[PDB]
């Protein structure tokens, strides 16, 4: 197998020599020299993703490893989602731009750089409330938006014996 | 045999109305999944885990393994698209004033604690207390629940402080008892009912909210729609894993024996029929996932129109805001989810009139123009629809058409007129 | 802004993709392509090396009839909602909050689009919003005076009635308000003369 080998407080009996997970693999072993019991598990793993602004805009990136910490791998920033490598972190939050998770969204900005930030919600509004006031309204504005909406696919029909046995 | 309910005649008849006297003011829970777990599934590594001979394999099926990636990756971003579209409705981020004069009513349990790491409210504390390595991994929610929190928290202001105003343009801000009197206006009653019981009403809705935070302190299975969605997500998954037990035909089902016990040739024969079945058991685990997700997806678009219409609007809708007429709703948020506690009005202790559709004063037919005709046995009023508001019939109350030969039920009385008595004395 | 439509586009593009390039993978075959096992091999053998294809195209075409299946119960969920706002924004006027559009809504616009539609949303947005006191009640003699259709307002010295959604400031009349008891219920009720013509 591979994997990485930790010593285990697992209690084996005498006539047990390895334990298996759900997935029947081998989750603990017993040294067959020194009897000791070893838990293995899986070194590391987890997916890449490459946070880039557009070719048009840069070929600078950054990349996340998912759910990997900052030491199995410029700039390396923790973030709860992964490690993140070339993105500049700022104590600033602005909108979410490029998200990457857990509150954390990238963004090519001021040279330039990719930096990661706590996005932000919106701007704090405290409302004057109170129990005699009341704001009206004493003009408008008269407001076109538009909405999008799917409607239909394409229908396409599949000859099953051509495609399978094509002549 | 079940039964259905219990039987109730209604006392019909042509000529009987009964008309509450009175209300209570209900404040009902209703919980709604927006989001479910964002899983990702390394196709090649499930399959073939950490194997060369059993990658090099799985290269002969094709592209399967990447459309399985996309499928799931689409998954897990349209849950954080769910979770945008139901909390991201408010433009800004609106906080209540220090001052908590909102005419007698408490809001204390539903708006956030500041001594809490993260700003939740009482409820939204209870509900997240009740709702509890082979390639499969889980990535974070963009949004963390602490964010969530403050998207409730300030819906809940905006609403609290301006009433709907917020959700059609600049948060206007009102006195929240002039807000009830307008919700009230919305239902059909009159608004001198609102002020005329604002204590009685205040109570009404505080006692709501209090049974609201005993029955979730309570009773631990009330976040039920949620805890079925995690233990749905579960099952998949520990299905899935265990999966990977399965010979399929094989003399074992662990890729590593197989290519330590065997040469290549042979070896081949074993990994051909593991990849087979661990394909077969991920194909069904990502359409599953697939329909799950879009019945997911309903749930948080039926979710996000709730909160436009009940939390940033008073609905006209029937039972789209809870049971009874909608005064308002407010979110609290819960683990992958949203719960709505809808503050209706419901009419309480019916009293029985006699009641014409018009009234005959000079060969005249009267009707009213808002409002219906009642008597109390000797005597005719005309009161509001949905609350017992007697009222002296008079020229100002009514309207008329016409003459008393055509209306089926026209009762002969006196229509007072205002300006008689001015213009005799 | 088209995003919603051309991402539809691609998809179906995509899926055809993936079922066509489907068409050339072995699936433990010697061959991609049935015309070279047929014009090398004699049937019994070329038998063996044709199964393994028509197994591996069989399962990519039941995989990419179950995705258009379900792409199209998504399409049919958008199509309803679209059939739905086209009836109570477009042939309506919707109540409904932010179901046409961000505001007030005023009407609706349908344009068609390649396989969508587009509303133009024409709402009505509050502007430009001034600070009143305000009562909800006001005593002339003795009598609660509640205003008919609107909110009583004060600009600092004198009292008005006004429409709630933009500010048309009125003298305060019993044809704009009615009465309902006394003085000695509402909490916030402010004395001031109510006009009688
Ligand atoms: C309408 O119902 C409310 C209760 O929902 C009544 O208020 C109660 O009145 C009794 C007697 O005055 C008190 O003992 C209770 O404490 C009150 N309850 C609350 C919550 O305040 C009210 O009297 C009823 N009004 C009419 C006209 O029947
Ligand atoms: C709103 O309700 C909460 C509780 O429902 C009130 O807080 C209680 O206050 C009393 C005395 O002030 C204490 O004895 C309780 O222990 C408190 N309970 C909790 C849970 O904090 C709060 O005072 C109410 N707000 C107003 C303005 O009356
Ligand atoms: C129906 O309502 C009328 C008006 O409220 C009642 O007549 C009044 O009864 C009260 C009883 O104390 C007297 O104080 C008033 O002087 C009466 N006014 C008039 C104009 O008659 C009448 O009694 C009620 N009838 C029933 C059956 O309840
Ligand atoms: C309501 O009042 C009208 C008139 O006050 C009544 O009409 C009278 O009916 C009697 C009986 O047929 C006639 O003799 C009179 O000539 C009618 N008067 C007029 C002016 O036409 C009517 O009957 C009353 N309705 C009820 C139910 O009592
Ligand atoms: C509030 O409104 C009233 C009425 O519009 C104002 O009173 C008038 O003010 C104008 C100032 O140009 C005078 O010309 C009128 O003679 C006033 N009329 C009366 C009946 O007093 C009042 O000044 C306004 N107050 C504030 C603080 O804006
Ligand atoms: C509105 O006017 C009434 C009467 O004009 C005021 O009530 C008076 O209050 C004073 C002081 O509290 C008493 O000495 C009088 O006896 C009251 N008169 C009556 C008829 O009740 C009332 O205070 C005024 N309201 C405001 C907010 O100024
Ligand atoms: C890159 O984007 C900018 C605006 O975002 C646009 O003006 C420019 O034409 C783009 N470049 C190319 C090569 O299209
Ligand atoms: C990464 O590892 C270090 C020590 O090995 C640990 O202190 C740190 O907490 C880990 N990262 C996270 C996000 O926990
Ligand atoms: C943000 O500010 C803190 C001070 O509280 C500082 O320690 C930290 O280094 C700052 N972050 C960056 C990226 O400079
Ligand atoms: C109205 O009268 C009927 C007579 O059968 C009675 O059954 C019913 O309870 C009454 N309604 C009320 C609200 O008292
Ligand atoms: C209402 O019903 C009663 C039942 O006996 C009947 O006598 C009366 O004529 C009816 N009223 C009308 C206006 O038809
Ligand atoms: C209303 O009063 C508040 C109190 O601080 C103020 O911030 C706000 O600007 C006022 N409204 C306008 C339109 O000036
Ligand atoms: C409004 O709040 C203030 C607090 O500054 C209070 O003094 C006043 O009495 C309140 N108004 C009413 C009608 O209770």
């Amino acid at each position: 197998g591979t994997g990485v080998l930790t010593e285990s407080n697992k209690k084996f009996l005498p006539f047990q020599q390895f334990g298996r997970d759900i997935a029947d693999t081998t989750d603990a072993v017993r040294d067959p020299q020194t009897l000791e019991i070893l838990d293995i598990t899986p070194c590391s793993f987890g997916g890449v993703s490459v946070i880039t602004p557009g070719t048009n805009t840069s070929n600078q990136v950054a990349v996340l490893y998912q759910g990997v910490n900052c030491t199995e791998v410029s700039n390396v920033f923790q973030t709860r989602a992964g490690c993140l490598i070339g993105a500049e972190h700022v104590n600033n939050s602005y909108e979410c731009d490029i998200p990457i998770g857990a509150g954390i969204c990238a963004s090519y900005q001021t040279s330039q750089s990719i930096i990661a930030y706590t996005m932000s919600l919106g701007v704090e509004n405290s409302v004057a409330y109170s129990n005699n006031s009341i704001a009206i309204p004493t003009n408008f504005t008269i407001s076109v938006t538009t909405e999008i909406l799917p409607v239909s696919m394409t229908k396409t029909s599949v000859d099953c014996t051509m495609y399978i046995c094509g002549d | 045999t079940m039964s259905l309910g219990v039987e109730n005649s209604v006392a019909y008849s042509n000529n009987s109305i009964a008309i509450p006297t009175n209300f209570t003011i209900s404040v009902t829970t209703e919980i709604l999944p927006v989001s479910m777990t964002k899983t990702s599934v390394d196709c090649t590594m499930y399959i073939c885990g950490d194997s060369t001979e059993c990658s090099n394999l799985l290269l002969q099926y094709g592209s399967f393994c990447t459309q399985l990636n996309r499928a799931l990756t689409g998954i897990a971003v349209e849950q954080d698209k769910n979770t945008q579209e139901v909390f991201a409705q408010v433009k800004q981020i609106y906080k209540t004033p220090p001052i908590k004069d909102f005419g007698g009513f408490n809001f204390s349990q539903i708006l956030p604690d500041p001594s809490k790491p993260s700003k939740r409210s009482f409820i939204e504390d209870l509900l997240f207390n009740k709702v509890t390595f082979n390639g499969l991994t889980v990535l974070p929610p963009l949004l963390t629940d602490e964010m969530i929190a403050q998207y409730t928290s300030a819906l809940l202001a905006g609403t609290i402080t301006s009433g709907w105003t917020f959700g059609a343009g600049a948060a206007l801000q009102i006195p929240f008892a002039m807000q009830m009197a307008y919700r009230f206006n919305g239902i059909g009653v009159t608004q001198n009912v609102l002020y005329e019981n604002q204590k009685l009403i205040a109570n009404q809705f505080n006692s709501a909210i209090g049974k609201i935070q005993d029955s979730l302190s309570s009773t631990a299975s009330a976040l039920g729609k949620l805890q079925d969605v995690v233990n749905q997500n579960a099952q998949a998954l520990n299905t899935l894993v265990k999966q990977l037990s399965s010979n399929f035909g094989a003399i074992s089902s662990v890729l590593n024996d197989i290519l330590s016990r065997l040469d290549p040739p042979e070896a081949e024969v074993q990994i051909d029929r593991l990849i087979t079945g661990r394909l077969q058991s991920l194909q069904t685990y990502v359409t599953q996932q697939l329909i799950r997700a879009a019945e997911i997806r309903a749930s948080a678009n039926l979710a996000a129109t709730k909160m436009s219409e009940c939390v940033l609007g008073q609905s006209k809708r029937v039972d789209f805001c809870g049971k009874g007429y909608h005064l308002m709703s407010f979110p609290q948020s819960a683990p992958h989810g949203v719960v709505f506690l809808h503050v209706t009005y419901v009419p309480a202790q019916e009293k029985n009139f006699t009641t014409a559709p018009a009234i005959c004063h000079d060969g005249k037919a009267h009707f009213p123009r808002e409002g219906v005709f009642v008597s109390n046995g000797t005597h005719w009023f005309v009161t509001q629809r949905n609350f017992y508001e007697p009222q002296i019939i008079t020229t100002d109350n009514t309207f008329v058409s016409g003459n008393c030969d055509v209306v089926i039920g026209i009762v002969n009385n006196t229509v007072y007129d205002p300006l008689q008595p001015e213009l005799d004395s």
